[PDB]
Parts: C-alpha cells; structure tokens; sequence
C-alpha cells in the first residue's frame, strides 16, 4: 500500500478507538490489585490471551515461569526510635508498603540523611554514612541504586520516602512499593531462565543487596525529622521539614522480615506473521502486574498493547496491510520486581532471538502527563523516532511533536527500571521507550492511588493522549516492518563514538603519562564512520526490488547493535554487556569512571584494569567497524 | 519370565506329491527373541530358506515364520529343529502329512 | 468399521555394539507396512502398496519418527534397567503404541511398555500419568510423572499426530489394503481303528479374521466339541486356518465344515 | 557442472600435479629452518603470497601480528645430577632443544618417573610426585598437558624424552622442540588479538605453566636411569632401561633460562570469491613455521595448500567451476607455539566470521604414513567425510577409504595441538583434520630430522599419498561450496547427545541422591532430535531452486555449531566454550568429571558447581533445539 | 590547463552546543559547488549546475565525505588544542585539502591545518609524514606519525579518491563550469585641483583571472605606476576589478586602459 | 594572531540615480571569523539583506560578502559598519559614489 496509505489507515483506525474503555476495564475489581503471580494477575493474563485469539493473530501462545519474588512476612516491619538514655521506645511506623529483595534483618543506629542517595549526594555529604542507617527521597534513581550506593559506603539499612515537594500528595500516610534488586529478572536464576529444566540450582544474583531497605510514609519521615538536627541544604530544594542526622541521644531501629516466595508467572504472546521474512520480527510489550491498582504503571500500557494488537490485526485482515516482517505482542508479568517476565524470556529464548528480533518497543508508563514527550532508546532508532515526531501531533498542543531539533543530543539513556533496558543492554536488540509525561514524576506510581479515578482526573484528555501514544508506537511498527529497508539508522553511532572521544580528551594527559596513545581509538571511530558510509552507499546502488541483495545488506544492519555487546565478559556474571548502555567494567562509561579516579592520586585507580579496559573497548569498536564494512578480505 | 517356543510345521497348500508346495515352521509364544530355526529334509538343513520379520503379541511373546519352496514326495521327510534357551536339546517337530 | 495404526518396538540389552537398541514394526489395519532394522539402521517397506504409493515426503516423516522412537526408547530402556539395579544382565524392553479410529472418526490411543516380556507401564492419556503393572515399575512411574513434559508430549502424539498419519495411510491404501480375498476351504481326514480325525483347512485368504466351525448332520455343534480355529501365516500376507474334529470310525460323512468370511457372500459349507 | 563432472575435473587435475616438487622445494636452504618470525619464515610467506597472486585468486592479502614467543637464552639450559649439598656430580646434558613457554627457573630434587604424564598415569603412580621433578615420555598427550598434570600434583620441573620403543630413532643424542602452553594463540594476548591497536595490555594466559620444562635426548634419559631404581612397569611397554625414582643419595637439578621474544608473524591469505553467496565461505589452512626443517610438520601441509589453491583457481578460470560460496586459503605462522597465527586471526576477526565462515579444513601433518587414514572433526562433517571415503581410493591399497562402517564411533576428538581445535572449540566453526598416518607417531616431528630426505625415504610413494590427501581436501571443498545445500549433517549430533546420556546413567544414583532428575536433559535430546527431523523435512519440501527459501534453511544449519558454544562463560577466560569439544567447567565432559568425584565421598565433588553445570548444559541443549526448530512462536 | 578540486573546513571551539565543529566548502576549479553548514548539519548545493546535474548517488558520497571530515577534524581540533594546553580559550582550526590535475592528467595533492589562523601542519604524501610549521605543532606531529595508519589513509585519499571525484565533477560540468563570460570595461575619472584620478572597472565577468593595466600615450607603463588589479566579488558568481591612476590635472585623455581576459579574443583597450 | 577586517563598499554596476543597482560591502583579511556586518541607508540598518558564504584565503584569513538590491538617489547615503573583536567601535565606511 505504501507509507502514506498505511499512515492514513492507521490514523483513521486510531480515531475510532476507545482506549479509555480498556484502561477503565483494566481497573475493575476483577483485576484490581494484580501482584505478579496472583489470581488477578492470572485472570488478566487469560483475558489478554483471549483477546489475542479474538483478534485472530497468526498465533497466540504463552510462556510459564517459576520465579522467586519477595513479599512481606506475617510479622510487621517497623521503624522505631530507640532512646539511648533509658532505652525508651517511640515507634514511628509499621509501614504498609515494602521493598522487594531487601535483606531480612533488623538493624539500629544513627539515621543520616543522604539525598536521593545519588553516588554524588553521598560524595558531597558532610556526615560520614559508615555504620549507620540512611534515609533518602524517592526519585532521580532506582531504589536498588540508592541501596547499592549506601551499602558501598557501609551504611546499614535504608529508609525511603516521598517528600511533599517532589511528590505533592495530600495523604502523608500513603505508603509505597518498590524493589532493590540491582538488576533484572528472577534474582535467583541470574543469567539463565527460570524453567523447571533448570532444576533451579543455587545461584544468587550479585545484584541483591545485603542490608534492609524499607519504605515509609511522609508522615513517618517528618516524625523522624523531629528527632534530627541540621537544616536540610537549601540546594536540595526539598521540604522545610527535613534535617540530616539524629540527635546524638536518639537513634532508630529498622526491622524488616520480608520472605521469599516462589510464584508462577505468565507471559502472554501474540504474533502477526510477516509476508516476506517472517523469521525476523519486532517485539512490542507491556507490564501486566502491579502492586496496587497500577492504572498508570500497568493499565495504560496493557491497554495500548491490546489495542495495537487489534488495529494491526484488522489492517492485515481487512485493509490488506502486508508487513514483510513479523510483529510480536507480549504481556509480561513480575515487572514490578525488575522486568522479570521479560528478562526470563530473553534468557530463555536467547538462541531464537539472536539476529532475528531486531527491535523492541516498550509501552509501559506511556502516559503520565501532557506537557512533554520524552524518549529513551538505542541511537539506531533516533531517525525513526525523529520522522515520527515530525508527522505525529501532540494530543493537546495540536502541534507536531518535533519541536526541538537538538532533541537527540538530550536523550537520556535507558535505566534498570525500564523493561527496554534488558533488551538493549543484554540482548543486543535496539529498543525504545517513550511517554507523554511531565517534569514531575507521576506521584502515585507504586502506590494505592495509582487508579483510573486519579489518572483521568489528573489528565482528563486521557483517551486522546493514549491515542497519540498508540499512534507513535503504531508508526514505529509500520516503519519497521513495512518495506525492504529497516528504518535502523546505524549512522547515529558516529555521534556516540565522537562523544566518547570528547569525554576522553580531559584524560589525554593521564593517557600520555601511562605512555599510552588515543590514536588507535581515534582511528577506530574513523573506521566505523567509513564503514557506515560504505554501507549507506551499498544500499544506494542497490535495486530495492532484489529481495536477495537487500536481505544481505539488512543482515549487516541487524548485526550492528549486537557487535557492541562485549565479547570479552561473561553474560552470566555481566548480562548487560553492551559497551554503551550496559553495566560493568567492560562498559565505555566504566573506562571513564576509572580514569576519573586517577585525579586524586590515591589507590582507587586500577591501571592494569584500565590498560585492559582500553585495549578491549578499542578493539570492540574496530571490530564493529570491520564487520560493518563487510567481508573480511575487503577490510 | 522366560517362555519356550511353540513349533508348528505345515504346508501352504494341501500336500500332493510331485507338486511344488511350501513348507512352513512357525515358532510363537517364546520370549527371549533370540532363537534359531532350521528346516530339515531327511535330517539335513535346507538352504535357500526364507523367513518373515520377527514380531510379538500382546503378551510380549515373540513369533517368527520360516518357509521354503519345496516339492513333496513320499520318500522324503521334512521337519524343523528349534533351538532356544528354554530348551536343553534342539526340539524337533516332523511334518505330519495330514496337516 | 474401525481402522488402526500401531508401531511395535523391541530391544535387548546385552546384544549389540552401538547404542540405540530397537527394531520397529509399523502396522496399518494389522498390515505390516514398514520395518526399522538393527543392522544398518534403515527403514525398509513391507508390502507393495507402500513401497510405491507412499510419497517421498511421508516416508521421511516415517523414517524420522522411527529413528526418534528408537532413541527415545533406548533412553527409557536404560532408565528402567537401572531402576531395577539391572546391568550385567540381559533384559528386553518392548513398546506398543498406536491409535484406533472408529467409524465416527473418534480416536482411542495407547502406549505400553513391556519389561522382560511382562506388563510394566501403561500410559493413561486422560490423566497424563502411567499405571505401574508391578511394584518394581513404580520408580519409573514417579520419575516420569515429575517431569510433566513427557506425558503431555505422548498425549499430543496419540491425540493429534497418530490419527493424522493413519488418515494419510488409508487414503494411500484404498485398493490393496481393503482388498480382501476369500478362502479356499478343503475338508480332509485321517483314519485309524482308534478313530477318524477330520481336518478342515481354509487356505490362502486375507484378511485374518475368519470363522470356522463344524456341522453335525448339517447342524451347529457346540464350541466345546472342537478347539478354536488355528490361524497360521504364509510368508506372503496370506493366511490359513484349520479346525480338527475326532469322530467315531465310520460317521465321517455325517459332519460338514462351515466357513464364514467377509471375502465370501454367503457362508460356505464344505464336505469331503 | 554437477558433482560427477567436478569430481572428475578435480581428479584429472590431481593426476597431473607434482606435490613432490613442491614439498622438496620447501626444504631448500632458502627456507630450511623456518622458526616463526624468522627471515626464512618471512621468505616462505612472500613466496606463498606470490604464488597466490600468480594463481590469480579473487584477492590475496596478509595479516601482520606482533606476538610473544619464547626462545632459549644465551645461557645453556642443563640437567645435572647433584649430591645432597648441591654439589656437582654428573652433568647429564646441555639440551639442544627446549620447550617454549616453560617457566625460566632452576630447580633440583628427586626425579620420579610418571608415564606420558597422563592424568591417569599419575593417579596409578606409587611414588608421590609432590615436591619433585618428573620425567615423562613424549606421546599420548600434549607437553602442556603433561606439564599441567605434573604441576597440579605439586611436581617441580618436568623432563621430556623419546623412548626407543615409541620413537625408534637411531641417534639417541637427538633433541627436540615443543611448547607447554595449555592453550592456543599468543599467551600474552589471551582471548583477544595481538594487534598494535591493543597497545598490548598486561595479560597473562592462565594456561602458562609455573614450573620449568625441558627436553632431553634418549641418551640423557638413560644416563638419568643409571641413577634410578625400580623396574619400569612392564604394563608401560617401554624401554628395558627406564626406572622410576632416583637413588635416595642422588637427585637432579634442572635449569632453564628461556627468554620471551616479541616477533612479527605473517598470515598469508587467498580467496576465491563465490558466485552466489560470496559472503559465506570455507577456510582451508596450513602451518608454515617449523623449529627445524619441518618437512612433515610444515612442508607437506603448505605444499598441499599451494596446490589446492592452484587447482581450484584453474577449475574456476578454465574448467568453468562455479562455487556458490567462497574459499579462503590461509598459510599461518607460529603454529609450533600453539596455532598462534590461526588463533590471532579468529580472535581478531571474530565479528566478521560469525555465521559466515562455515567450515575449516586443516592440512597440517596430512601425510605421515600409509597404513591408516585417520580423521578428527565436528560431527557435522561426518557424513561428508564418509561419502568422501567411499569414493576416494587409498594411494597404495587402491581400495576405497571407507572400509569400516563404524569408523564414526571411533573418531577421536580434536586436541590442543591441532590448528582445527581453535576453530571448533572457540569460533564455533565446524572443523576437520585428517591424515594418512601410521599407528606409530611420526618420530621426527619437532626434531632436526624432519626433512625431505627422511620423509620420502620413509614413504617413497609420497607424491601419490600427497595426492590422496589433496583429493579428500579437494572434495570437501567442492561438496561445501558446490551447490545449494551445505553438506553439514546436523543429524549427527543426535548420536553425540545420546552418547552423553549413556555416559550419564552410571551416575543416575548420585543424581537421585541429590534429589535431581535426568528427565529434563532426556527430553532435551528428545527435542533436539525432533528439531533435526523438522529441518530435514523443511529441506525435503523445498524447491532447491528457490535460492531465497534455501538461504533461510541453510542459515539454520550454520547456527547449529555455534549454539553449542556456552553462552554462560567468558570467552576471554574460557575461549573454548564449545560444550562438546571445549575445555572448562561449562563442558559436558567436565560435568561428568565432577560427578565421578562423588564416588570417593571426600571433598573433591563440588555439588553447587554441579547443580549449576547440569542446569546450564541442560538448557544449552534445549536452547539449541528450540532454535534449530525455527521461529520462537513455533516451539 | 589544470583543474582542481579542494575542500575548506573551518571551526571554532568555544562557540557551539553539540560536538562536531566544522563547516565546509567544496570548490571545483575555484567554483563553490557545495556547502556543509553549522545549524542543521546538512549539505546544500551552490551553483545551479550542481543542484541539478549532480546525481543522487554522487551527492550521497559527497554528503558523507563532508560529515566524515567534520568528525575527523573535530577530533584533530580537540587533539591540537589539548597539545597546547588550550581549553577555556576560544581557538580556531582550519583545514584545506584537495588535488590539482595537470593537462597530462598527473595529480598533486595537499592537506593543511591552520591553528588560530597560522600554518601548523602540512601533510607530505611522498614521505607519509607532516611538517610542523612551528614548535608547538611538534607534539601533534609525532602523535600522528606513530600511528602510521593516518598518513597512509590521507595519501590514499589524495592519490586515489580526490582525483577520481574531480573527474566526475568535470564531466558533470562541461558547459556551465567552463562557460566564461567577458568583462564590461568602463574607464571613469574623478577630478580635483590637486590631481585627476582615473578608474578603470572591468564589470560582471567570469572566471576571476583577468589582466588590467594602464597605457600612457597608447604605450605600456610600468607596474610600479599603479597598484595591482583589485578583484572583488558580486553575490552571483560574477566578479569586477578596477585599477586606479593619478595623473596631472589635464592629461586625462593621454591614458588608456588595457584589459586582457580569456573571455575576449583580442585585448580590449578602453578610453573614456 | 588576530587580524582586523578590510571593508570595501561598492556597486555591482556604475551608480546611476533612479536605476535599481546593488550595494556591496566586502570584508576580508580578518581572522576570528566571528564578525557582524550591517548595510546602512542614511544611518539606518537595511533589512532584506543578503550575504555569501563565509570562506577564507591561503593565509587563513576569512572573507565574507554582503549585498542588497537598491535604487540610488543623490539624497540618500549608503555605508556599512563592521564590528569585529579587533575594533574598539564598529568601524564605518561610506560609499564613495565614484567607486
Ligand atoms: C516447577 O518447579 C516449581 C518450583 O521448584 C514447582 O513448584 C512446580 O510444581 C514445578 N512444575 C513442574 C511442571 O514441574
Ligand atoms: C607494533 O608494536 C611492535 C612491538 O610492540 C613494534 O615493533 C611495531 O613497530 C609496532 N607497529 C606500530 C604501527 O606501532
Ligand atoms: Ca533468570
Ligand atoms: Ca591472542
């Protein structure tokens, strides 16, 4: 039919689609609180699995996993002030919420206030954290990150709360949920699938914290603040109530008894087979589980997934749409515990996805506001994202999304809490996540107030905004499966490489001191650029009609994201091997992080680690280039 | 549990001297499939012999069929000796002209 | 009129030289059509209508299913021997599996294991489990039921695949598989002073089902008078069966032989 | 042209080819001793690089590496018999040969005699090896293995020699060369390429021995035997001269001063581009370097490489042969130090070879005798090897090579000293090695007597035997590039899987005790079998003329070998990831090796290690199956 | 008659907001044909014969080469600033590279770097090295010469690629690139008691090369008498140049203006 | 080394009141390319102005050309002010009718 026709078919299809009905339908007592592994979870899974069948998709199947999550024990968790002088006890709160994967323990000591728990915040702190409990604000980073940062500074226990400034909620007694696993997937099947074939060997994710972590209401935070001194830095721009450090006479005792619980997770899939190369495909997914009502955290996403799967089924069965490649629709569970369902899938079907699944689109938390439209994704999808922003209109402004021509240089990378993170960092599958959000975090996420009532009350034009989201996802899908060319712009990596070189000149002195050169890395990004040019040329001189020669060129494209996964580290111990977006010493940022230590001439800096870091990053890049250029003998 | 074979010698068509017929030996009900069978003529093992495919019945007991093309005379004697583990000496069964 | 497809597998431990211990037999409506041998593990046909009418495609599927079952049963055989603490011993494992399709097309499936010539485990599709025929079979019973996968797979085969392959084999057979030839009945008789024995042979017929009973004074005698028909096989897909009757020296002619067979219109009555 | 025509063209081409001339040409003072990195090495490299140009191949290029080998120092190495005070006493020998990568050191203690140094030989030894020097016979295994086995038993130093029985040489003063690196490639760039871009970071292969190892003449061995007691076990079937353990009063002092030396290696390549899918290819190679004359160890191989590259160039340019896929001819160097040139190539161009290079054929030591024709290779090449043996005739017997129908179940796996080993165990490229050999090891390998004079004198019908080798290699090449189907028989892996299951029933009791099942592994080999069947079926129902659908199926085939590389270990620390033919705990044999320890109920056995070993081997297999079966949704 | 192709690059440090600091100019026979800008990093054409005659293919190659050079030079700029300990300072880097093809087709290539408006490094193809124009350039000189790759690549471009692309541009130009228009000469003159000044303007011509000299009494004066022709540009690919001469009030008519130009057959002599 | 611009104002065609011509301002030889130029009419900056592409000469000195379409009269005055870093106040150059 051609882009313009597809664009229109999709558009009209959307205009007559009621997202509001679906989102609201997903908030009925039938699926109210849907914690991963719960009946309500399973119910919603069956509902979706059935909708897929109704939509009559090429095939609809499900995967079943047995994973270990953590729930609160029969014994209440608590935060109590223990009065040194005469061991008198206060009792600040018996929290309704909790942090999954916190260590079960009970500790007590001084309560120091870090801020957000950022690695930097601890750095600029005055009071040493060593040996005491830390209290931090939700935001800026992951709980797991906060807890991991505190633990590396020998803190004991972490208390997390929502200040009224960042989280302007009325009810200060409101509690919330989160997980502290510094990773993704079932933390007890690290780097491998939670399948009975595995006979679940004793394996413990190194991302599991070794100190307790608890969630407390704002009220509780203020009560603790009534026993602390020292005005909270104005720099923090936070409540006029907080203060750091407790009065020498008083200290707190945190006690959490959370227990592990093995559960059954269900991942529901649906595929629309392609018409030319069905073996290659796109994956579109959304989280189904939620701690509370999860309207915004789970509903909107799942609603979008259902609709999209429907519209594309029609377009294919009615409007005669004929995607060359397949489209998979997936509803995952245990996302609240760290994109578990999704990670287990990727680790389970690794060999089947390799160079076959070529892009992932996440639909979670797609609608949280109206003011902005943010995006996080592999550079390979920037151009596609751009073109899409140029032809899609803001649900309220009526204007085009493309309003800033420098948007690409402001793109924030994918984070651990995003289901797209595993796909890109571990699988090597270019992924993307986007939202119509605000400059403020959607306050109710992870709380009991994340309900439809609140969602629409906050954003009344929900249905229209949901439509806009559906439209951008819809277009990504069309563009990616529509015709002979994959809209994956590998040229975008030249800017990332150059930027790494820029991040590196401040350390040219150090490199020089170690008697090393940056010339080989420099010539590497050079050779990559050459390679991209050679490939774009090959496309240019090709007859877009010869489906064979075009297959060959697109193969080179699908391998680009993959070749940035480090071939020198263990996928089990370091799943996030992508040298640009992963985690670990094999990472490019990690190379810089080490080099930064060489400033304060004291231990920290590991030179042999660095000399190796450099040798490998350099070659991982030259290699990516030599492959992109095609045929060994033509290098 | 081991089981001894059941030897049954007979002809395809009613014996009629001078007319080339067929001499069958059909062992059945024996267990350890391992078994050897020979068709004798006047006490001599005949060559150019044929047999079907070893198989077994519901009770897991095996059965096999051997058969040779032959021309009957009132002078010649026919019989097959079956050697199995359940047998001390190779049990012989002569061909009763009537059957 | 119900049709059936079933395979037979038979293996021995001690004897051999290279893993994979089974030989197999394929039967469609009790008609041997395929044979997987020991030496030179290959799938040869039996009966002309298959060694010609069977497409190159279907034969591949058949070859693989047989080689597969060989491997699968070889593992099971090892498993079962070991759960009996057997090893330096020579044992045998036999398996029979197939489906039976009724006139209304409904199907019934079966899968049985025979250890050393005796019932060991019987697969029960409706409950995704197995029934141990004897105490020493319970270990294996449990070991297989924990897995959960095995049962679901076995059921899938019996419920989906087997029936399907039976269909293909039938259409492919219409002509030589239902081609029934009538029997050549011949009443003979050996005499002695002791008594006179009557032998009624039904020659070169097909299929195997047939009815042979004696008639005294052209009337039906009781089944107790003679032994049941003795069906024998000829090395050519044709069978022959006979029934004997001892009678008072002289009353010969007083007895007749009645032979019912689908390959005959009305019941044939022979007299010598 | 079709198989039969190609078969014939090749045949006649061969009949008029003079291998003898080339082998002899490779032994002229021009390239007499060609140690890796030497001028003579470089000379022979240029000769070959030029022959490739003369043959007019699609393209001929060269790779240049800077690796670290080890040579003997200006100070002589020595073996001396000493008196309890360290006093000089005998001085057995100042060895002409040496063992590359031995530790530079000087030690002294009692000299115990192990046999061949096999892990088992040490096991069944009477005298403890702990704390003393070991002496062993060349053979059965690698020096590196011998040295590694001794070192794990706390031995110090290892002396290696050739007994007159296994090595019936006249001159007992003859010395020899070898290397003790338990790995492949430059041991100082483990798991990565020896390229200046690397700036050679400090990295040391964990396969480098930490004790000295020296080579001694037979004469020397006998002199040491004159100071030892205890008749050498008749079981060993060795010289009537050896004895184990020295007289309590006497002990030996081994002293080796070998030094590292950085050198420049040259890998010369030549390619014959394919006519349909040039991007896919076969690699055929041979070692060029040699310690001495290296006639048999290097000459024959390189001679074969030159001829083969010629014949196929003609066939393509004259006889109109048109291979669908490419053919690469490679002459590597530093093979004597552990297939260094070859390994550096694989580590250097990893990303370019992935799923592109689909088979490797090694030509080293292809002719060492006449009696037998042995073969070592991936099961995927068994069928091809079989068919080839059925139509190729023994150069002397005149009979067909296929004489034993059970040959496949007697195939010995690839070993560290074989250049094919890295290709299969590290790269995931099905590889093969073969020879016309004897039941006796070619005595002169690694000595000064491995010359043409000796080679032809021992096997006078050299030219004819060399032709037979060339013919089998030639046919492999045709078969692999000739038509639409790759002669890679993935069904052969069903027998390997079943065999692993057999190797495992002796441990069913142990598995049961640990409360584990073997049912999932059992169902895994089941699912693999199903998968192979499904793929063979797909080929069956395919029109061998639709080059597109055929590409898709062959892709599934090329991924088979690759999916057996463990995705759970680090390629840098454990390069040989192939679970069937690699080395390391991720290996299938390793799983058995651990399980065997559970017999003698004492420490050794690591259960958690095992529970993990099982979980991963099981899933690596189910995964290989789920991928082989095609399309995730169709599982 | 030698042709030339050369690109010009210019970047400033302090000013910008997103790495990649260069703008570029492409010239074929001193004819601006392409421009790589700062804002919206895109390659726009200059002159109609390119914004039409240049194939979609060639333009791609051109776009990439320019974006590439941008990136490559951006790195070099960073390198050079750092080897000067420069950073919180605003500097400039300029590069000029191209090839010059002679009648016999032989080619000469060049590549130069200008740091803060002054010669810094000059690439020498015949020796695969660079020559530092000043002491502070030596660090970079050495740093690039260790690499070895850089030089070989730069040479490859100048020797192989550049010449090749110049060819394509010429064939593609035959018509509007060698289309030379003659000048419209006009002698004017300003008078005062002091003296009378004569101005001879050569209007709207192309190319730029032209000859303008004064003639006293129809004879050739010395070059010392007047300043050299002052060539100026018009925003339309046409140029104009003028020469001035001061003469004794009254002798006006005694002087004439001679203008030689390839766009004219015989030298034009103008008189006011 | 910094360099101050060289301002040159002139016309495309010989000035002739009433006839729409072109007013050029051509700065050259300046270094820090960063430079601003305005074309004035009776002391006022003219809009709808055009300019060529910034470029430079062998000595790395930059040069840029600005030009507007205009109709000259003896009443109106034309000139361009050039502001550079090498200049204290924006140097102005008026258009000499003769050139
Ligand atoms: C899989 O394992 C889990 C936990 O070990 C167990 O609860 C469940 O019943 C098992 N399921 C199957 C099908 O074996
Ligand atoms: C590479 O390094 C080796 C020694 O490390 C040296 O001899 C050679 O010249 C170097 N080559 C380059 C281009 O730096
Ligand atoms: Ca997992
Ligand atoms: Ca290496």
């Amino acid at each position: 039919l051609y882009w313009d026709d597809l664009k229109r078919k999709l558009s009209e299809k959307l205009d007559s689609t009621d997202f509001t009905s679906t989102i609201k339908l997903l908030n009925e007592n039938s699926y109210v609180p849907r914690e991963a592994g719960s009946q309500k979870d399973e119910n919603l899974a069956l509902y979706v699995e059935n909708q897929f069948r109704e939509f009559k998709l090429s095939k609809v199947w499900r995967d079943q996993h047995f994973v270990k999550i953590q729930v609160k024990d029969s014994a209440q968790n608590s935060v109590i002030i223990v009065d040194k002088n005469g061991r008198l006890v206060y009792l600040v709160e018996n929290p309704g919420g909790y942090v999954a994967y916190s260590k079960a323990a009970t500790v007590t000591g001084k309560l120091v206030h870090a801020n957000f728990g950022t690695k930097k915040d601890f750095e600029d702190l005055y009071t040493p954290v060593n040996g005491s409990i830390v209290i931090v604000r939700a935001g800026k980073i992951t709980f797991a990150e906060k807890v991991a940062n505190a633990e590396s500074l020998n803190a004991i226990g972490v208390l997390i709360y929502m200040d009224q400034t960042k989280f302007p909620i009325v009810n200060a007694e409101l509690s919330f949920f989160g997980h502290a696993h510094l990773g993704t997937g079932d933390p007890y099947t690290p780097g491998f699938p939670s399948f009975n074939h595995t006979q679940f060997p004793p394996s413990r994710s190194s991302g599991l914290p070794n100190i307790p972590v608890q969630t407390i209401s704002r009220a509780a935070a203020e009560k603790l603040f009534g026993n602390m001194e020292g005005d909270c830095p104005s720099d923090w721009k936070t409540d006029s109530t907080c203060r750091m450090v407790t009065s020498e006479s008083k200290n707190v005792k945190l006690t959490v008894s959370n227990v592990l619980k093995e559960i059954k997770i269900l991942n529901i899939f649906g595929v629309i087979k392609g018409f030319v190369e069905p073996d290659h495909y796109v994956v579109v997914g959304a989280q189904r589980d939620a701690w509370g009502p999860g309207a915004a955290k789970s509903g909107v996403g799942t609603a979008l997934l259902l609709k999209l799967a429907q519209m594309f089924s029609d377009m294919v069965l009615k409007d005669g749409f004929q995607p060359s490649r397949s489209i998979i629709f997936a509803s995952w569970s245990a996302g609240d515990f760290g994109s578990v369902g999704a990670t287990e899938w990727l680790e389970g079907y690794l060999s089947s996805l390799h160079l076959k699944a070529f892009t992932y689109i996440n639909l979670d938390k797609a609608v949280l506001g109206t003011s902005n439209f943010k995006v996080s994704a592999s550079p390979l999808l920037y151009t596609l994202i751009e073109k899409t922003m140029q032809n899609v209109k803001h649900p309220v402004t009526g204007q085009f999304l493309y309003q800033d021509s420098n948007w690409a240089s402001k793109v924030e990378k994918l984070t651990l809490d995003n289901a797209a993170f595993p796909f890109l960092a571990y699988s090597g599958i270019p992924a993307v996540s986007f939202c119509f959000c605000e400059d403020t975090d959607y306050p109710y996420l992870g709380t009991t107030m994340d309900t439809y009532k609140e969602l629409i009350e906050r954003i009344p034009e929900l249905n229209k905004v949901a439509r806009a989201a559906a439209e951008v996802a819809g277009q990504f899908v069309i563009k990616l499966t529509h015709d002979v060319e994959l809209n994956l712009d590998y040229e975008r990596y030249n800017s990332q490489l150059l930027s790494f070189v820029r991040d590196l000149n401040q350390y040219r002195a150090d490199i020089k001191e170690m008697g090393l050169s940056l010339q080989w890395l420099y010539s590497a990004r050079g050779d990559f650029f050459r390679a991209t040019s050679r490939l774009t040329t090959d496309f240019g001189n090709a007859e877009k009609t010869d489906r064979f020669v075009m297959k060959k060129l697109n193969d080179r494209v699908m391998r680009v994201e993959y070749h940035f996964l480090s071939p020198y580290v263990s996928p089990k111990e370091s799943p996030f091997r992508h040298v640009f977006w992963g985690s670990g010493s094999h990472t490019l940022p990690a190379l810089l992080e080490n080099l930064k230590l060489r400033k304060q001439n004291n231990g920290a800096f590991n030179e042999t680690l660095f000399r190796n870091q450099l040798a490998l990053a350099t070659w991982t890049i030259q290699g990516a280039a030599n492959a992109l250029s095609g045929d060994v003998w033509d290098i | 549990i081991q089981r001894t074979p059941k030897i049954q010698v007979y002809s395809r068509h009613p014996a009629e001297n001078g007319k080339s017929n067929f001499l069958n030996c059909y062992v059945s009900g024996f267990h350890p499939s391992d078994i050897e069978v020979d068709l004798l003529k006047n006490g001599e093992r005949i060559e150019k012999v044929e047999h079907s495919d070893l198989s077994f019945s519901k009770d897991w007991s095996f059965y096999l069929l051997y058969y040779t093309e032959f021309t009957p005379t009132e002078k010649d004697e026919y019989a097959c000796r079956v050697n199995h583990v359940t047998l001390s000496q190779p049990k012989i069964v002569k061909w009763d002209r009537d059957m | 009129r119900s049709h059936s497809l079933h395979y037979l597998f038979m293996g021995a431990s001690e004897q051999d030289l290279g893993l994979s211990l089974f030989e197999a037999l394929g039967y469609v409506d009790d008609q041997l059509f395929v044979f997987y041998d020991h030496e030179s593990r290959r799938v040869e046909p039996r009966t002309p209508w298959v060694s010609s009418r069977i497409s190159s495609q279907m034969w591949l599927q058949l070859s693989q299913s047989l080689k597969g079952w060989d491997h699968m049963f070889t593992v099971d055989f090892w498993t079962i021997m070991e759960n009996h603490n057997h090893s330096k011993e020579s044992h045998t494992l036999q398996v029979i599996l197939g489906c039976e399709m009724q006139e209304d097309n409904s199907t019934e499936g079966y899968w049985k294991y025979g250890y050393d010539g005796q019932d060991h485990l019987e697969f029960c599709p409706d409950t995704l489990d197995w029934r141990a025929a004897e105490p020493r079979a319970w270990p294996t019973k449990l070991e297989w039921e924990r897995h959960k996968i095995r049962a679901r797979q076995n059921r899938a085969y019996l419920e989906r695949d087997c029936p399907a392959q039976l269909q293909q084999l039938l259409e492919l057979g219409r002509g030589v598989l239902d081609q029934q030839v009538p029997p050549l009945v011949k009443v003979t008789h050996h005499v002695t002073s002791s008594v006179t024995t009557l032998r009624c042979r039904a020659l070169n017929y097909y299929p195997q089902n047939i009815t042979m009973k004696w008639l005294k004074d052209k009337q039906p005698m009781d089944a107790k008078e003679f032994e049941p028909k003795d069906v024998l096989p000829n090395g050519d897909g044709t069978y022959q069966g006979w029934i004997t009757l001892a009678v008072p020296p002289g009353e010969e002619q007083r007895y007749t032989c009645q032979v019912e067979h689908p390959g005959l219109d009305q019941p044939l009555i022979v007299i010598w």
